[PDB]
């Protein structure tokens, strides 16, 4: 996934257009929205190496 | 020369087999009492949901 340039963290499967429909207020959409975005822009790896050492 | 000789040698034969099942038992006690230790270390997912916090998500 790294060498195709795809984010590291793992992506939900959700589609925001019908979550902007179906939520009444959009304040829990944006924060959800910025948690996910969040989430796929961070790499939730560690060094290995260090970890067994 | 004659006596005792012949008495040790009544002895042998009973002496050697409690001497084998001697060492047969030292061998199943040595056998008996090997466990496989399972080990358990700490899960990766708390690691990795502590690094979600510390992110401030």
């Amino acid at each position: 996934r790294e060498e195709e340039g795809l984010p590291g963290g793992p992506v939900p499967r959700i589609n925001w257009p019908q979550e902007y429909s179906s939520f009444i207020d959009r304040e829990p959409v944006v924060a959800k929205r910025i948690r996910y975005d969040t989430l796929a822009s961070t790499t939730l790896e560690r060094d290995e190496k260090q970890i067994e050492s | 020369d004659i006596m005792v000789p012949s008495f040790v040698y009544n002895k042998l034969p009973v002496i050697h087999f409690l001497q084998e099942k001697r060492a047969e038992q030292k061998l199943r006690r040595v056998l008996d009492e090997t466990y496989t230790e399972w080990t358990e270390e700490l899960d990766q997912a708390h690691v990795t949901d502590a690094i979600t916090r510390s992110l401030n998500i």
